């Protein structure tokens, strides 16, 4: 064509850039997310309903 | 704690001032009818009205009207069209002289069908302007272009008995006009319940009565919604 | 053209290679990793405040960094800054264009931003130079409607537009310093990383892209959604983000694993998601829906934990305070509700 | 990844017959309304036909009514378009386009110049 | 005596059912907070006027069962006000509906204050002078008994004027409704339903009964005419409550949403 070749080249080079990245195991990422969730469970007011004494919306 | 009381008093005073201004803003907002002017690039709406969005204000019979024309936006509409769910009416301008010149009329029909059946637009009425009536009349009189070529159902279509044509109009012109109008009304009545209505209008690109048509359609829309609030209609 | 044909062949070969690379890393699923974790239980949040005063529907709200003030934008042409503790209105800014689709509050609290069908992003000086609030700067580069905006700091803001591009702005000069291109559809939302070095954007092409603010290039592209993505939000860790799309599902993507971890959907949900957000710990995913409710999802498990059913119209926006104290929801019924 | 590959187009004599298929992947096929869109050389995108989720609601453009037959197979995730009486004016690139959202009746922007959820297209040429 | 006793049981159960339905409807309208609107406020005021009239009738019944300086005179004055206020609140919502249909400019707070003034204060504007004339010119020990026709005209004329204006509004609204229906087969059924629902709202049964039945003729028709008139004025409150609260679509959606939230 006339101009679609340019966007096709851009797509190809973007795919080349995206293909050469380092990926970790999905199990490792899941474990890291789980660890972050447990390490902050006591600092989440929405997880454990805080008593109304220190809840500013009661 | 006196400082806290003073701060609360100041906040309450500021809130009171803001609400007092908001009352006037609400009174202005309720007394204005907003309109979305929609159509194709060559539909003639640019002459009818005569930046991401364009705005024009006109007053008819001491009633304020606020009509918005969409400007620098992409051809994909499924996202920003949701901003006009509470608009009083959507003025749809269609070039009736486009049944062959790229089936533009079919594209307009598809756009109208998408507007009609959108979940967020299922309460907004549409004022339909079948524009370019003179060009359609001259194209029909010339006979060079056949509507049945791109709309095969036109051959077996008869002018409705309630059709009121202009005095000096060829019956073929009237038949074409009402065929296009019924093409739109087939979509309008297929799933159009009493929530929202369509107002067909055979118009020219330069008509001094177009604002009067819009005023009458908006008055009818408001009256119908008021009557439905009382469950009379 | 043979050149276009071979370019498409190379692109699909690269896509196949990327898909194979992602598949090799899927040793186990997040659902079975967190299978032995105790369930969060039942989350029952009540409406604590109801902020009234908007005349038309609300598209956007943004919590302040102090977790007390928030700004909301409505189609009547108004910006209102609320004091959620006392429900008092602090400011009521009339907008030059009434078709606002987004609003952002500056982290310093000195500015608010808004934009919409007019392609301009307007910055408002909240702090009283002389007493009033007026337009400080207008950014008019975009050629499509403004869908989202987020302050990096004072004098820097990232905007997503319907012209399929995201931009980085300099407020004093008013000029774009970086343009982020690559989306093929309207960009509907963006979320800044906690360090403000990266941001993700969801577009109407069912794709999410991770951008580098400094370098102005797309590092990763995430797929898996079936319809237009309407909402996006990082996990508080910064290594993951969640999306909400019109296909009635919410999905969680991992930056490092470069793929999908979990899908949040139910057979009884057939309406699209308009807004998503995480809790302070990231254990709960809160999503607004086309139906007038909000669903609270376990993040580590695909089961619902609670529902926020208080709104009479479509839920258009929601956000969680920086301290995780409360979650606020905006809706098309012109009301904001604070939940706790 | 939402992918739509259409195959079947090619050179055909006037009055000939062609069958266009569309293999879909990356989404629940049965939840969406499918469309067929074509682009004549030198012209814009023109809508041709569409079929509902179950396949019980079918619409055509006037130019091809009585000649084209759209069909879908939800089990095989495939969309079909049967062509029966081709004309030189039927020469165009034919695209297999999907409606933006599931379970909806409106189908917006299906013929937009740059619209995602549309295949690369298959060339149909009618000449002698 | 049993001829009138059959009228008494209907005249009492009708006013009891109307009172119960009206208080339930007021509770429903005041509760959901989504039905809070000007027309619903006017409907609540009409419900209050109907409740006050029913309470005044029950007070008259209790006084009759019990049976003279201040008790009889003051009760009759409130009896006349409750009737007048109820009639003028039918006019106010008749005027409001006509204002919505055939007017454009109106300030919400200003018009609402004016409508409240007309609904409540205006009935007081002619009842009190009637009470003054009753207390002074004839100086009767009890105002229940009437002696001269001219002094009663202070009450009858404003009520008759309100009834006539409301009937004209009803005619205009029916004309508008039929004009709308024409633009849309089976229009007769829809028009009949709309008129049947509009009659209790605007209280147009009085003029229709006065026209089609002649009050000057007595006989066997006198029992039937009185029976139907008393039954309709007894059930008017119940019909209004049902039609504008219980079968109202908005109220049913509110109830369904409230029940749905509990299920979740």
């Amino acid at each position: 064509n006339t101009a679609s070749i340019a966007q096709a080249r851009k797509l190809v080079e973007q795919l080349k850039m995206e293909a050469n990245i380092d990926r970790i195991k999905v199990s490792k990422a899941a474990a890291d997310l789980m660890a972050y969730c447990e390490a902050h469970a006591k600092e989440d007011p929405l997880l454990t309903p805080v008593p109304a004494s220190e809840n500013p919306f009661r | 704690t006196e400082d806290q009381r003073n701060e609360e008093k100041a906040q309450r005073e500021a809130n009171k001032k803001i609400e007092k201004q908001l009352q006037k803003d609400k009174q202005v907002y309720r007394a204005t009818h907003r309109l979305l002017l929609l159509g194709a690039g060559e539909s003639g709406k640019n002459t009818i009205v005569k930046s991401g969005i364009f705005e024009t204000k006109f007053q008819v019979d001491k009633v304020n009207f606020h009509m918005f024309d969409v400007g620098a936006q992409r051809d994909e509409r499924r996202k920003w069209i949701q901003c006009f769910n509470d608009v009083t009416a959507i003025i749809f301008v269609v070039a009736s002289s486009s049944y062959n010149m790229t089936n533009r009329l079919q594209a307009a029909l598809k756009l109208f069908d998408s507007i009609w059946n959108n979940k967020w637009l299922r309460d907004t009425s549409v004022i339909l302007f079948l524009n370019k009536q003179d060009l359609l009349a001259e194209k029909v009189l010339a006979g060079k272009s056949k509507i049945e070529d791109y709309f095969p159902e036109f051959a077996r279509y008869t002018t409705p008995e309630d059709a009121t044509p202009e005095p000096g109009e060829d019956p073929r012109v009237t038949r074409a006009k009402y065929f296009i109008r019924d093409e739109f009304l087939r979509i309008s009545t297929a799933s159009g319940d009493g929530r929202h209505y369509c107002y067909p209008h055979f118009t020219c690109s330069v008509d001094t009565e177009n604002i009067r048509r819009v005023f009458n359609d908006c008055r009818d829309i408001i009256q119908r919604m008021h009557l439905r609030q009382y469950e009379l209609l | 053209q043979s050149e276009l044909d071979q370019l498409r062949q190379e692109a699909e070969q690269l896509k196949n290679q990327i898909r194979d690379a992602r598949k090799a890393c899927a040793d186990a699923t997040l659902s079975q990793i967190t299978n032995n974790i105790d369930p969060v239980g039942r989350i029952q949040m009540r409406t604590r405040r109801t902020l009234r005063g908007h005349l038309a529907k609300i598209y956007a709200m943004h919590w302040g960094t102090d977790s007390r003030l928030l700004v909301s934008a409505s189609q009547d042409g108004k910006l209102i800054i609320w004091d959620s503790y006392t429900t008092n209105k602090v400011h009521a800014i009339p907008l030059r264009s009434s078709w606002v689709m987004t609003c952002a509050y500056a982290p310093s609290g000195n500015y608010v931003a808004c934009g919409g069908l007019d392609n301009i992003c307007s910055i408002y000086n909240l702090k009283t130079r002389e007493g009033n609030v007026r337009v400080s700067r207008e950014l008019a580069g975009h050629t499509g409607y403004l869908s989202c905006c987020r302050f990096l700091d004072d004098n820097q803001i990232v905007t997503s537009s319907g012209d399929t591009t995201c931009a980085l702005w300099d407020i004093e000069t008013g000029q774009q310093t970086t343009t982020f291109t690559g989306h093929t559809g309207d960009v509907m939302s963006l979320s800044l990383a906690p360090d403000t070095r990266l941001f993700v954007s969801g577009a109407c092409d069912a794709s999410a892209k991770l951008w580098d603010v400094r370098e102005g290039m797309c590092r990763q592209t995430f797929t898996g959604h079936e319809s237009d993505i309407n909402a996006i939000c990082f996990f508080p860790n910064g290594n993951a983000f969640a999306t909400g799309s019109d296909d009635a599902t919410c999905r969680l993507f991992d930056l490092r694993a470069d793929q999908e971890l979990m899908t949040y959907s139910h057979d009884n949900i057939i309406c699209g998601i308009t807004s998503v957000s995480f809790s302070k710990s990231g254990r709960l995913l809160l999503a607004g829906y086309d139906d007038f409710n909000c669903n609270v999802w376990d993040a580590l498990k695909a089961d619902r934990a609670g529902v926020l059913a208080g709104h009479d119209n479509r839920v258009s926006c929601l956000g969680v305070t920086d301290d995780g104290m409360a979650v606020a929801t905006g809706s098309w019924d012109s009301f904001l509700k604070i939940w706790n | 990844q939402v992918q739509l590959q259409e195959s079947g187009g090619g050179l055909v004599q006037p009055g000939g017959s062609l069958r266009l298929s569309c293999a879909a992947s990356g989404f629940t096929f049965s939840n969406y309304k499918m469309n067929w869109v074509r682009q004549a050389p030198g012209k814009g995108l023109e809508w041709v036909s569409d079929i509902s989720q179950s396949g019980a609601s079918i619409s055509y453009t006037g130019s091809v009514k009585g000649r084209f037959t759209i069909s879908r197979d939800n089990a095989k995730n495939t969309l079909y378009l049967q062509m029966n009486s081709l004309k030189p004016e039927d020469t165009a690139v034919y695209y297999c386009a999907r409606c933006p959202a599931p379970f909806t009746r409106d189908c917006f922007d299906v013929t937009s110049t740059t619209y995602a959820y549309r295949g690369q297209g298959t060339q149909v040429t009618v000449s002698s | 005596e049993e001829q009138l006793l059959f009228l008494y049981i209907i005249y009492t159960v009708g006013y009891a059912l109307s009172f119960s339905a009206l208080v339930i409807a007021s509770a429903i309208l005041l509760g959901f907070r989504h039905l809070h609107c000007t027309r619903n406020y006017i409907h609540l005021n009409l419900f209050a006027s109907f409740i006050l009239r029913a309470l005044s009738v029950f007070i008259k019944d209790a006084a009759l069962k019990w049976m003279d300086s201040l008790s009889c005179r003051l009760v009759f004055l409130l009896m006349q006000y409750c009737v007048a206020a109820n009639y003028y609140w039918l006019l106010v919502e008749g005027v409001y509906l006509y204002t919505l249909l055939a007017f454009s400019v109106f300030s919400e707070q200003w018009i609402f204050r004016l409508y409240v003034s007309i609904g409540w204060g205006v009935p007081l504007l002619f009842v009190v002078p009637w009470g003054i004339v009753k207390y002074l010119y004839e100086d009767e020990g009890c105002w229940t008994r009437n002696s001269n026709m001219n002094y009663w005209l202070i009450i009858r004329l404003p009520i008759l004027f309100a009834i006539g204006v409301n009937f004209l509004i009803f005619v205009r609204v029916i004309c508008i409704v039929v004009s709308k229906l024409k633009a849309n087969t089976d229009i007769k059924c829809r028009l009949a339903k709309s008129t049947l629902t509009l009659i209790p709202l605007l209280g147009t049964h009085e003029v229709i009964f006065a026209f089609v039945m002649d009050e000057h003729a007595r006989g066997t028709l006198r029992f039937i005419k009185l029976f139907t008139e008393l039954s309709f004025t007894s059930f008017q409150g119940l019909m209004v409550a049902i039609l504008y609260c219980f079968v109202n679509n908005e109220v049913q959606l509110e109830f369904r949403k409230s029940w749905e939230r509990w299920r979740l």
